[PDB]
RNA sequence: GACGGAGGGGUACCACCAGACGUGGAGUCUGCGGCUCAAUCUGACUCAACGCGCGCACCUCACCAGGCCCGGACGCGCGGAGGACCGACAGCCGGGCGCGCUUUCGCGAUCGCGCGGGUGGUGGUGCAUGGCCGCUCCCAGCCCGUGGCGCGAGCCGUCUGCUCCAUUGCGACAACGAGCGAGACCCCGGCCGCGGGCGCCGCGGGACGGCCCGCGGCAGCGGGAGGACGGCGGGGCGAUAGCAGGUCUGUGAUGCCCUCAGACGCCCUGGGCCGCACGCGCGCUACACUGGCGGGGCCAGCCGGCGCCCGCCAGGACGCGCGGAGCCCCCGCCGUGGCCGGGACCGCGGGCUGGAACGCCCCCGCGCACCAGGAAUGUCUUGUAGGCGCCCGCCCCCACCGCG
């Protein structure tokens, strides 16, 4: 028959690894929240969350990862030591998008002039080896009127497939206190350990 | 007061993500809004051509 | 002999993912006889939404796909060589492979 | 005015007290939480309504106890120290007593 | 009708800088087998190798009239 | 609205002045006075050129 | 630089040419204005509003006519435990509800009251905003390092020539090299191979203006084959800037007014959103003999269940694990007649889905306009237009719609 409800749960699963990231960005920002995976063994869930400060998202004696650890399993119908979840560091923290925009909205409400932060976001990204960083500060910057700040160093690229693999884009609605502002911060890494540009052709 | 409070039923039918009645995208197992879905759908893994 | 065709269902999203671990499902079951891969005809989830979060403007619609690739082997082996075989095999998070006995 | 079954006040505490912490879809309709049962005085099983223990988790954030995260329709409690020595004593439990975790 | 690109086309004068007689004047096959090898001449996807052979086979054929 | 002799004493004697916190002076004036207490809170400002006899109010507010 | 109601060049079936198939003319379907209302909730008004904010009996639902309910958290001053707070049989009243009323029972600090201080609101303002789309853009611009020329702001590069689909390249030339956008890339398709095969589904080749003949310094410009495939195959992605485009009514996006309890919260019932002197937009079905009407073959693809019995049907009961269009063709028939063209309206019924039709289906009547559409206006280049069905989206029911 295609009855095969084997995708279904497949489908189940992913629309959790969804709220999963959903969730972990709400608390686990200040814990460097970047991004989440979803592994199902033989009946067991075990999440990898990848992060810049592994130690607050664990906590002291891993009470906080305890503690969520039995709130996701509670949320997901699931049993504590029936799941658990994994944390992982983040070399070369610029490269990271999702870390860089954080970093972006802390020192927006920091009151650090705008174009100061975003060259040093930018500088952030620069030292990792990022070819590019793109900065949009969008919104009701000190003025009624709103404009958009864009900031960038180095190439970046905007079209066709590379854009998936080679940018990271992110961004954040920083609620700033005349309305709400959104940061964007995109990284171009021209290099990576897999694919390479599909332009670049470099002749011997 | 319980006599009455929501003595109707009927499918309420609202977007995981937003809580939203209109526009629900029951295609499959999914519940989303139309306005919730596009936004996180490389999440979900859905991506187009 | 407690010995059963052992069904294994593989569903993985990312197509390379996933290919790659029916290599690892081949190597693991030469010992116990693992099956060629029948793979399910790809399964496209689509899901067409318009652009537009406010519905004005041309008619601009995004065509979205879930191409879930599911792979199916069966191995008539025992137990806890079908256990080995799960142990053995490369660990992919997010990759969906289930068993089920004939 | 939702006066609420002690039993239904005992058994959250205990509940969210063995995990530290507790997920509510948010639901206001009439409705019966899932995961928390309460042994009614006949011996009966019973599952406490949605709004009671919302309106007691709406009491618990207030008081500054226990912090809350929210997500995709569903809330995301979690205990807090501050409120750790409060659901111990009306858990009767002590410090010695930790949550599970 | 297909007009060379400046990575098509820079390139491909490259190839016939470092490289003259592995290249002929009329042999696409041999054109894309020179430029296919490895670390002397590398460029991603076949489309591209495929579309600088042509150009050096073109690029060939000029230079041995004169 | 004329305003009653015992609010225009206080005015004068200093009870309720424009220069004030705008509840302190509507907590009086509903509390001894008899003033609709949203009203005493609504006050926009004292007349004429300084804070003396004369009163500007708000609206019902529901309507605000 | 920004504009010009200035001169040139260039370009595109959202331009034209040459053609196509249309619409505007009729009936209806749906949206828009107006009109009418208790309410007809609202945005949107040239392209870039108007089958648009993916199906309005209920919900949705924001609007109207009524009626519950605190689900007002925390903190303080007071109140209350022999008694805070709410429940209730029966009768009346009321669509109905212990809502109130008569009554006299319950009930157990989950709390009352005063002050503060909240939480919620499809309330407003998109001309306070984030985000995301539309549009300029079914285009081709946008920059930098070093040098040259200017006292500089700066220009050159980035060019009044040619080529292109293209700022795509050539050529000339104080420029010389790079980048981003274009392209490349990604997806699907045709063909060959490899490995596998509950099921055709994984990886590799192949095509490059390569070759040939012209005409060209040239980039290329026509032709010829060979080859599944030929000269940008059918899509995705999309620069620099933008614009008071659209959205606060998608969101636990949000600043401000925050309504806040006889509520703009949140529920329940009833009604509307579908009301119609009218004018318009997207459609559908027509005006027939290249057709309607009967039987006979046969046939898909996105991707796909059926059996049996009762029923003209529509459907229903009871089961199991499974299956497929029309156009077209073949034979009769009608025979130019508003006719068997056309199915609009309306009188019975029989069903379906739901708590409830007003929704739909079916069946027997009933057979309106319309005999090819005025000024105008649209879209289109090979598996194309058109013609023909089918699937899904949203959905209790239901597609003249959209996406395929």
């Amino acid at each position: 028959d295609e009855e095969n409800v084997y995708y279904s749960k497949y489908l189940n699963d992913c629309i959790m690894e969804a709220e999963l990231h959903e969730f972990f960005s709400r608390e686990l920002v200040d814990a460097g929240y970047a991004s989440c995976s979803l592994c199902r063994t033989i009946d067991s869930i075990c999440v990898i969350i990848q992060c810049a400060e592994p130690e607050v998202v664990m906590g002291d004696n891993h009470y906080r990862l305890h503690k969520i650890e039995y709130l996701l399993a509670g949320r997901f119908m699931c049993d504590p030591k029936n799941f658990n979840i994994w944390v992982d560091k983040i070399i070369k923290r610029g490269l990271s998008a999702e870390i860089m925009v954080d970093n972006l909205r802390a020192k927006l409400e920091e009151a650090m002039p705008i174009r100061r932060a975003a060259y040093s976001i930018i500088r952030t990204a620069m030292r990792a080896g990022a070819a590019g960083c793109e900065v949009i500060v969008a919104g009701k910057l000190r003025a009624q009127r709103a404009r958009a700040n864009k900031f960038k160093e180095g190439c970046l690229i905007s079209t066709g497939h590379p854009k998936r693999i080679f940018l990271a884009e992110a961004t954040r609605h920083i609620k700033m206190r005349q309305g709400v502002i959104g940061v964007k911060v995109r990284i171009y890494n021209p290099n990576i350990r897999g694919a390479v540009m599909p332009d670049k052709i470099e002749i011997g | 007061r319980e006599t009455e409070f929501c003595t109707h039923i009927a499918h309420k039918r609202e977007c995981r993500i937003c809580g939203n009645y209109n526009s629900v995208y029951r295609k499959y197992g999914l519940f989303i809004c139309r306005r919730c879905f596009k936004e996180n759908a490389g999440k979900i893994g859905f991506v187009k051509l | 002999d407690m010995h059963q065709k052992y069904t294994i269902i593989v569903v993985g999203k990312d197509l390379k993912l996933v290919e790659r671990y029916v290599k690892s499902i081949v190597k693991e079951g030469r010992a116990f006889g693992i099956s060629g891969p029948c793979r399910a005809p790809v399964r496209r989830l689509t899901i067409t939404t318009r652009k537009s979060p406010c519905g004005e403007g041309t008619n601009t619609w995004h065509r979205f796909e879930l191409r879930m690739y599911k792979r199916t082997f069966w191995v008539t082996c025992g137990g806890n060589d079908i256990s080995t075989i799960l142990s053995k095999t490369v660990v992919i998070p997010g990759i969906q492979v289930t068993v089920e006995v004939e | 005015m939702v006066h609420i079954p002690k039993a239904v006040y005992k058994a959250v505490y205990a509940h969210l007290y063995e995990n530290a912490s507790l997920a509510l879809k948010e639901y206001w309709r009439v409705g019966n939480v899932p995961g928390i049962t309460y042994v009614d005085e006949n011996g009966k099983l019973c599952n406490p309504t949605y709004l009671h223990v919302n309106c007691i988790m709406q009491s618990l954030e207030s008081r500054g106890v226990v912090k809350d995260t929210f997500a995709w329709r569903h809330h995301y409690y979690l205990l807090t120290e501050k409120g750790e020595q409060f659901i111990r004593k009306e858990l009767d439990l002590t410090d010695d007593v930790l949550p599970t975790p | 009708g297909k007009v060379r690109t400046k990575t098509i086309k820079r390139a491909a004068r490259k190839i016939v800088e470092n490289n003259y007689e592995s290249l002929k004047p009329k042999d696409f096959q041999n054109n894309k087998a020179i430029c296919s090898k490895r670390n002397v001449a590398i460029i991603p996807s076949k489309r591209l190798r495929n579309k600088v052979a042509g150009y050096v086979t073109t690029l060939m054929n000029r230079v041995v009239k004169g | 609205e004329p305003i009653s002799e015992e609010v225009i004493e206080a005015i004068k004697d200093g009870e309720i002045t424009s220069e004030q916190d705008s509840k302190v002076r509507a907590r009086i004036l509903t509390d001894k006075y008899g003033w609709d207490s949203d009203e005493a809170k609504q006050i926009w400002s004292f007349g004429p050129v300084g804070a003396s006899s004369g009163h500007m109010t708000n609206l019902i507010l529901e309507a605000t």
